[PDB]
RNA sequence: CGAUGUCGGCUCAUCACAUCCUGGGGCUGAAGUAGGUCCCAAGGGUAUGGCUGUUCGCCAUUUAAAGUGGUACGCGAGCUGGGUUUAGAACGUCGUGAGACAGUUCGGUCCCUAUCUGCCGUGGGCGCUGGAGAACUGAGGGGGGCUGCUCCUAGUACGAGAGGACCGGAGUGGACGCAUCACUGGUGUUCGGGUUGUCAUGCCAAUGGCACUGCCCGGUAGCUAAAUGCGGAAGAGAUAAGUGCUGAAAGCAUCUAAGCACGAAACUUGCCCCGAGAUGAGUUCUCCCUGACUCCUUGAGAGUCCUGAAGGAACGUUGAAGACGACGACGUUGAUAGGCCGGGUGUGUAAGCGCAGCGAUGCGUUGAGCUAACCGGUACUAAUGAACCGUGAGGCUUAACCU
RNA sequence: AAUUCCUUGUCGGGUAAGUUCCGACCUGCACGAAUGGCGUAAUGAUGGCCAGGCUGUCUCCACCCGAGACUCAGUGAAAU
RNA sequence: ACACAGGUGGUCAGGUAGAGAAUACCAAGGCGCUUGAGAGAACUCGGGUGAAGGAACUAGGCAAAAUGGUGCCGUAACUUC
RNA sequence: AGGACCGAACCGACUAAUGUCGAAAAAUUAGCGGAUGACUUGUGGCUGGGGGUGAAAGGCCAAUCAAACCGGGAGAUAGCU
């Protein structure tokens, strides 16, 4: 359950350490993002050697949330940190070469199959 | 046509595919036809049913007479349904839950749970005003209710505080899941109105 | 707040129509002693349904 | 909106409400008959009648529980020694409500509550 | 009610092993990769146990690849295949939500061995 | 002017159409995609932030779109008081000065218990023509009406190509509404436990009081969203702008003058809710009452005795019903409350013993003890025999058809 | 700039975006030296701006606990 | 003006905890504040808790949340030292 | 040592909400500033109306202040209502 101003740790190794959600894309008045949704990000904290510098506006996919993901059985999968993977605005596709930590099944939808292959779990 | 049925809580049906579907358990006793209204007498073709039972003293003589003309036992209440031309029913006929075996979706009707007197926030989803920043005695109030001199009046159907619930409401096209004849049940996917032990009216979907 | 111009005897009366309080008209009689009392209440002497159950 | 809820608030806070029943149960056990307000009487049943069942099995833990509630060893002595064995055969329903009109100073509906014996 | 209680009791699997909170449990889960049907393991500490018959459930906490993952399982789901117990913790609480704040050495729990 | 509180915000809106999107169309400097313009169309929908008192505005990022206006530049007996407009103070400036400045700067009391109208709810009264209990019809209101992508059609038509569809179908979203508590949670001072200070129960041990529930930890039932089901429609009729057909006036032409068709989220229906106070008070179905006598202006009459029905109200026990009324259940031929019993659920191994230790403490009995609102039972209490209201065959004309 | 009208002056910083803020420039409408000029540590219920922490401020409100409101009895005003 | 949540000088100074005349619980002693009784709607007042988020609120973090003790370690620019 | 520090009494009155026919013609509640000093307070004195007093606000001088209150000139005068 990510929204404007929510700060996210970064799952991939793009360069960003922390980022901030500046918009939830895909509809008017749209409250929240989660699960495997696209969001607009500004980078609030980056590392020195990384591919993306601080204060860069680009897109991202939420891969983990504290509120979690409901499977159809009624069961839920929560996490200990909201987390995302950065994407290239217009081109899409992840910037980083590797992905840290697990990512849910509900991320599986063609365009993010690169994000699942690199991921160590689920 | 339709059947009258008590609401009996909720459960979930796990399918082996790997899905739990949340079901409302509606127990549907033998709905016995007390009277058949037709275009000769009434001006519309319809049937009047009953269900459950009542106590010998608690039923009045006007009802007890009415029930004695059909030959059926006095059921707890009376409901009526219209007839869809082709189908035609006889008096003293006990309609079972096997009517919903062939169908897929149903419009469950019921009297909703009485929330009592409700404020504009709860009733109409009015937005609470600022909880602080100077606000004086007016956090959950409705705010303005009209313009100024031009109307010089509140318009009709203005959303205000007042009675919420205890009103007839219809959830449309709920999917039927299991139709147990042995125990006299009807399992529908999702939540339907009223509380556990309330009277529902189940009837086939109108938007097929 | 505050009336624009005073109401009448009439209105005031109309309002008071529903203020008229109802009598009991339903006094019981105790089986043994034959004393009048409220239904489901004891008597002044201390009876309820033909049996003393109080000093 | 209080659907399916229990307990009367009786225009008090919890800690008070819990005390006034702790006293009023103690008063009912001692005198065996009480004049109170019809609601207070109806809500006293829920406090007292368990202390009577608690008192059927005389031991230690039950005496200590019956002392944790009530907080008076006299009442705990009248329970267990008398009211425990006196209601041995009877299953629940140890107390009786009888309405006794209206209070003078405030028109409150009064009621006598007493134990079902007083022989 | 009896009507519901009859519908629940037929659906409940009658072979769930007994596990307490603070037990290291390895839940096996049916997963589907479109056409496939795999069994995924999920080893972790049992943190909370809800008992409501058919509606019973339990939370398992697992400190995987850096960050922690909590997974609530619906006990009588067919998706849960098996619930094997590995360790039994000497804990004296029902819900172990205090473990969320802790990590590593503080997060570890004494074994029962009674 | 014996006072009509004036910017902006918040809350709540409502109408207009000169339409922002959505829908329907004509021409194009319209190949397709994407437009340009004009016509019809008001059903629904129509951002969140940064800066600033701002409305605007400029940005950032969205969105199908981020409409223009009216409503005392809607809305202070609804909120705010940042702005402007009291008293303090200072800067620049003008004045010899008091002071002054649509110049700036810091600080600076926003009262009202609702009589009427109105509105949202909820009742009493009588009426509807003998009374009573049901069930309805539905005149007439009222809600609802939003869209996105992705796939399929199809890399199809259209194009050297790059691009790339109409009509058609499908899935899954956003926003909004309705229901609901099965799941996920929140709450849960009425359930368990840990614990600090302290007082008390003669003392130990064990408890209770107070300290924001003392502070915490979990959590039942309810209530609830972030939770989960559902909704918007298809269809039908009459149509706008438009498209036509046949076709005179005007040997032709011509959508129009006769006639005949199509044609939109608008209109009337279809969906949902209310609704016979619809005084035009409507239908059915049932139920109940089949007595004597007096007086008069021989009246739709004042009466006397005698009867009291169906039903109702009251009273009680009460409820997922409720401010009070109301509404639903129930009153012994009884599960309506409470108790009790069994189960559950929660808490997490009570007390007392007995071991182990030098003591805190730890084992054992023991998943124990204690468990609100829960589930299934149980007449243990408490729901009374009764009294009270309500009657005694139901007006007058006419017309159909009964023996 | 407590002083600047034009004006949200330009440029730089901070921000995804900064009419405020900080630094700089000087075209000072209309600073300027005891009606003091410029500096500056410390101090301030001082004005402006930023950050961490934290939060029902808000997204977006939910539930609970008490005091009223509501019913019953007693007393019993007020503005107009 | 009221049996009015105001104002009014001095003196006395028990216990456990505490630096303490703070605060908590208490002793001596004193009182329960002169309308009650029900119910447990909206709404208001004073509180408690709150999923994910965390100033997005607003003129302004106003208001709430926070931080809070003792010992020891450790502590920047600048300074009138 | 200190118009030093933190903090109760005591003196104050920065913020907020409540209250605004109030509990109260200025208070309550929760925070807030000073708290060995240019401090605070009791008791009694002195200064008087164009006068006093004023770490200056036109503040204060008995709930009254850009000239107190009471009586008098006095039925001031009012081209105004
Ligand atoms: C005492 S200054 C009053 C200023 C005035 N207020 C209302 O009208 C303006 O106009
Ligand atoms: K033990
Ligand atoms: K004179
Ligand atoms: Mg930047
Ligand atoms: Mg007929
Ligand atoms: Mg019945
Ligand atoms: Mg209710
Ligand atoms: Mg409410
Ligand atoms: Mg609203
Ligand atoms: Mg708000
Ligand atoms: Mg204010
Ligand atoms: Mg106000
Ligand atoms: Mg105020
Ligand atoms: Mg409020
Ligand atoms: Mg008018
Ligand atoms: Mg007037
Ligand atoms: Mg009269
Ligand atoms: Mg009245
Ligand atoms: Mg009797
Ligand atoms: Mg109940
Ligand atoms: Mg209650
Ligand atoms: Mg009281
Ligand atoms: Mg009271
Ligand atoms: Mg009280
Ligand atoms: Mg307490
Ligand atoms: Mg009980
Ligand atoms: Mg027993
Ligand atoms: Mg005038
Ligand atoms: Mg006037
Ligand atoms: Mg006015
Ligand atoms: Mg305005
Ligand atoms: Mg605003
Ligand atoms: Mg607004
Ligand atoms: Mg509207
Ligand atoms: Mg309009
Ligand atoms: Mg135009
Ligand atoms: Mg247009
Ligand atoms: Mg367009
Ligand atoms: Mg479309
Ligand atoms: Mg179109
Ligand atoms: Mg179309
Ligand atoms: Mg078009
Ligand atoms: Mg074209
Ligand atoms: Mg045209
Ligand atoms: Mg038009
Ligand atoms: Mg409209
Ligand atoms: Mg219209
Ligand atoms: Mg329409
Ligand atoms: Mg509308
Ligand atoms: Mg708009
Ligand atoms: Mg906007
Ligand atoms: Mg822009
Ligand atoms: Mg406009
Ligand atoms: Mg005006
Ligand atoms: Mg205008
Ligand atoms: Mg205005
Ligand atoms: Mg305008
Ligand atoms: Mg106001
Ligand atoms: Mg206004
Ligand atoms: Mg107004
Ligand atoms: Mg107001
Ligand atoms: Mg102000
Ligand atoms: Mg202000
Ligand atoms: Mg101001
Ligand atoms: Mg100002
Ligand atoms: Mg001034
Ligand atoms: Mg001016
Ligand atoms: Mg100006
Ligand atoms: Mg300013
Ligand atoms: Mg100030
Ligand atoms: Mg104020
Ligand atoms: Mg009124
Ligand atoms: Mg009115
Ligand atoms: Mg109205
Ligand atoms: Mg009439
Ligand atoms: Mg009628
Ligand atoms: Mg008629
Ligand atoms: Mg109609
Ligand atoms: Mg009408
Ligand atoms: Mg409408
Ligand atoms: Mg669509
Ligand atoms: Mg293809
Ligand atoms: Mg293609
Ligand atoms: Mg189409
Ligand atoms: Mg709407
Ligand atoms: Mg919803
Ligand atoms: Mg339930
Ligand atoms: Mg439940
Ligand atoms: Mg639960
Ligand atoms: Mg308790
Ligand atoms: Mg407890
Ligand atoms: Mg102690
Ligand atoms: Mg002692
Ligand atoms: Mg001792
Ligand atoms: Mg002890
Ligand atoms: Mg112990
Ligand atoms: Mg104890
Ligand atoms: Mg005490
Ligand atoms: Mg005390
Ligand atoms: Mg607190
Ligand atoms: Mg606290
Ligand atoms: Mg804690
Ligand atoms: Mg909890
Ligand atoms: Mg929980
Ligand atoms: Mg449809
Ligand atoms: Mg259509
Ligand atoms: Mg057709
Ligand atoms: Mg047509
Ligand atoms: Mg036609
Ligand atoms: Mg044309
Ligand atoms: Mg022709
Ligand atoms: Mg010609
Ligand atoms: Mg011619
Ligand atoms: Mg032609
Ligand atoms: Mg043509
Ligand atoms: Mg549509
Ligand atoms: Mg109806
Ligand atoms: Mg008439
Ligand atoms: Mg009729
Ligand atoms: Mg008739
Ligand atoms: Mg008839
Ligand atoms: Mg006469
Ligand atoms: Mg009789
Ligand atoms: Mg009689
Ligand atoms: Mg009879
Ligand atoms: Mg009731
Ligand atoms: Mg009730
Ligand atoms: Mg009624
Ligand atoms: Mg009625
Ligand atoms: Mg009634
Ligand atoms: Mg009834
Ligand atoms: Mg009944
Ligand atoms: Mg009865
Ligand atoms: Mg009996
Ligand atoms: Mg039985
Ligand atoms: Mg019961
Ligand atoms: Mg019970
Ligand atoms: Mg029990
Ligand atoms: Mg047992
Ligand atoms: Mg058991
Ligand atoms: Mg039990
Ligand atoms: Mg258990
Ligand atoms: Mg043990
Ligand atoms: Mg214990
Ligand atoms: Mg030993
Ligand atoms: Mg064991
Ligand atoms: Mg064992
Ligand atoms: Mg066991
Ligand atoms: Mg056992
Ligand atoms: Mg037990
Ligand atoms: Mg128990
Ligand atoms: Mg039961
Ligand atoms: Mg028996
Ligand atoms: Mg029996
Ligand atoms: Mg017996
Ligand atoms: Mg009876
Ligand atoms: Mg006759
Ligand atoms: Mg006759
Ligand atoms: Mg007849
Ligand atoms: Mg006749
Ligand atoms: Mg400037
Ligand atoms: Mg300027
Ligand atoms: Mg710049
Ligand atoms: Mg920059
Ligand atoms: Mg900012
Ligand atoms: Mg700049
Ligand atoms: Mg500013
Ligand atoms: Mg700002
Ligand atoms: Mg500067
Ligand atoms: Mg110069
Ligand atoms: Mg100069
Ligand atoms: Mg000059
Ligand atoms: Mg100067
Ligand atoms: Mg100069
Ligand atoms: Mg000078
Ligand atoms: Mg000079
Ligand atoms: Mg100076
Ligand atoms: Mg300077
Ligand atoms: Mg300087
Ligand atoms: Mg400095
Ligand atoms: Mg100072
Ligand atoms: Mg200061
Ligand atoms: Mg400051
Ligand atoms: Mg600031
Ligand atoms: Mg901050
Ligand atoms: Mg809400
Ligand atoms: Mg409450
Ligand atoms: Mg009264
Ligand atoms: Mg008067
Ligand atoms: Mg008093
Ligand atoms: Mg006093
Ligand atoms: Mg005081
Ligand atoms: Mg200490
Ligand atoms: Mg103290
Ligand atoms: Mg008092
Ligand atoms: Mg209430
Ligand atoms: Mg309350
Ligand atoms: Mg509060
Ligand atoms: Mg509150
Ligand atoms: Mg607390
Ligand atoms: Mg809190
Ligand atoms: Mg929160
Ligand atoms: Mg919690
Ligand atoms: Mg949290
Ligand atoms: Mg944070
Ligand atoms: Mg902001
Ligand atoms: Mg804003
Ligand atoms: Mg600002
Ligand atoms: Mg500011
Ligand atoms: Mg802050
Ligand atoms: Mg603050
Ligand atoms: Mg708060
Ligand atoms: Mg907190
Ligand atoms: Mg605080
Ligand atoms: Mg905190
Ligand atoms: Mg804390
Ligand atoms: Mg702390
Ligand atoms: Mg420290
Ligand atoms: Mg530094
Ligand atoms: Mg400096
Ligand atoms: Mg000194
Ligand atoms: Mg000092
Ligand atoms: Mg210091
Ligand atoms: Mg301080
Ligand atoms: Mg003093
Ligand atoms: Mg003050
Ligand atoms: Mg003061
Ligand atoms: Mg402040
Ligand atoms: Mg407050
Ligand atoms: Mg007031
Ligand atoms: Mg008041
Ligand atoms: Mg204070
Ligand atoms: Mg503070
Ligand atoms: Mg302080
Ligand atoms: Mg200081
Ligand atoms: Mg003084
Ligand atoms: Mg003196
Ligand atoms: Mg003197
Ligand atoms: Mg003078
Ligand atoms: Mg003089
Ligand atoms: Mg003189
Ligand atoms: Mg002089
Ligand atoms: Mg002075
Ligand atoms: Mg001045
Ligand atoms: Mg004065
Ligand atoms: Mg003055
Ligand atoms: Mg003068
Ligand atoms: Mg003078
Ligand atoms: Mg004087
Ligand atoms: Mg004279
Ligand atoms: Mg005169």
């Amino acid at each position: 359950m990510i929204q404007e101003q929510t700060m996210l740790n970064v799952a991939d190794n793009s360069g960003a350490r922390r980022v901030m959600c500046i918009k939830v894309l895909g509809g008017s008045h749209r409250r929240y993002a989660g699960v495997g949704d696209i969001i607009k990000i500004t980078i609030k904290e980056a590392i020195p050697r990384g591919k993306v510098k601080k204060g860069d506006v680009l897109k991202a996919v939420v891969v983990r949330t504290k509120k979690g993901v409901r499977r159809p059985d009624g069961s839920v999968i929560r996490f200990d940190g909201n987390a995302c993977v950065l994407l290239n605005n217009n081109s899409e596709q992840p910037i980083g070469t590797r992905i840290f930590g697990p990512v849910t099944r509900e991320l599986r939808s063609e365009k993010f199959m690169k994000i699942i292959s690199l991921a160590p779990e689920v | 046509i339709g059947l009258v049925g008590k609401k009996v809580g909720m459960t979930r049906i796990f399918t082996e595919d790997g899905v739990s579907i949340p079901v409302t358990v509606i127990e549907v006793e033998a709905n016995r036809v007390t009277q058949v209204k037709d275009l000769a007498n009434d001006g519309y073709r319809a049937i009047q049913v009953t269900t459950g039972a009542k106590k010998a003293n608690r039923v009045t003589k006007p009802e007890a007479g009415h029930f004695a003309k059909a030959g059926v036992e006095a059921g707890r209440g009376l409901w009526e349904f219209r007839l869809a031309e082709g189908e035609e029913f006889t008096v003293g006929q006990s309609i079972s839950v096997e009517l919903f075996a062939d169908v897929k979706k149903v419009d469950v009707t019921g009297t909703s749970k009485g929330k009592g007197f409700a404020g504009t926030v709860k009733r109409w989803n009015f937005r609470t005003q600022d909880a602080t920043h100077g606000n004086s005695l007016s956090h959950r109030v409705p705010g303005s209710i009209g313009q100024n001199q031009t109307p010089g009046k509140v318009f009709k159907g203005k959303k205000m505080a007042g009675q919420m619930g205890n009103e007839r409401v219809t959830v449309q096209s709920l999917d039927v899941v299991r139709v147990d004849a042995e125990r006299n049940l009807l399992l529908v996917k999702g939540a339907v109105p009223g509380a556990t032990g309330s009277d529902l009216i189940v009837k086939p979907a109108v938007k097929a | 707040a505050v009336q624009q111009n005073k109401p009448t005897r009439s209105k005031r009366g109309m309002r008071r129509s529903h203020d008229a309080l109802t009598a009991v008209t339903s006094l019981s009689v105790d089986k043994t002693s034959g004393e009048k009392h409220l239904r489901h209440h004891i008597t002044a002497d201390g009876y309820y349904r033909g049996r003393k159950v109080i000093a | 909106m209080r659907h399916r809820k229990s307990g009367r608030q009786l225009n008090r806070n919890s800690s008070h409400r819990q005390a006034m029943f702790r006293n009023m149960a103690g008063s009912l056990v001692r005198h065996e008959i009480i004049k109170t307000t019809l609601p207070k009487a109806k809500e006293l049943r829920r406090v007292v009648e368990p202390l009577i069942t608690l008192a059927k099995t005389d031991s230690v833990a039950n005496r200590r529980l019956a002392f944790a509630r009530t907080r008076d060893n006299e009442i705990v002595a009248k329970l267990f020694n008398e009211l425990g064995p006196r209601f041995a055969s009877r299953a629940g329903g140890y107390t009786r409500i009888l309405k006794c009109g209206f209070r003078a100073g405030d028109n409150a509906p009064m009621a006598y509550i007493e134990l079902v014996d007083r022989s | 009610s009896n009507i519901i209680k009859q519908l629940e009791q037929e659906q409940m699997k009658q072979d769930v092993p007994s596990f307490r909170p603070g037990d290291t449990v390895e839940v096996k889960v049916w997963v589907v990769e479109g056409s496939k049907k795999r069994l995924q393991a999920f080893e972790g500490v049992v943190i909370a146990i809800r008992n409501r018959g058919l509606h019973s459930a339990f939370t398992v906490r697992k400190i995987s690849n850096g960050e922690g993952v909590e997974r609530v399982f619906q006990t009588h789901s067919p998706v849960v295949d098996s619930i094997s117990v590995k360790r039994r913790g000497a804990v004296r609480k029902a819900k172990l939500y205090y473990l969320r704040e802790r990590t590593g050495k503080a997060a570890r729990i004494k074994e029962r061995l009674n």
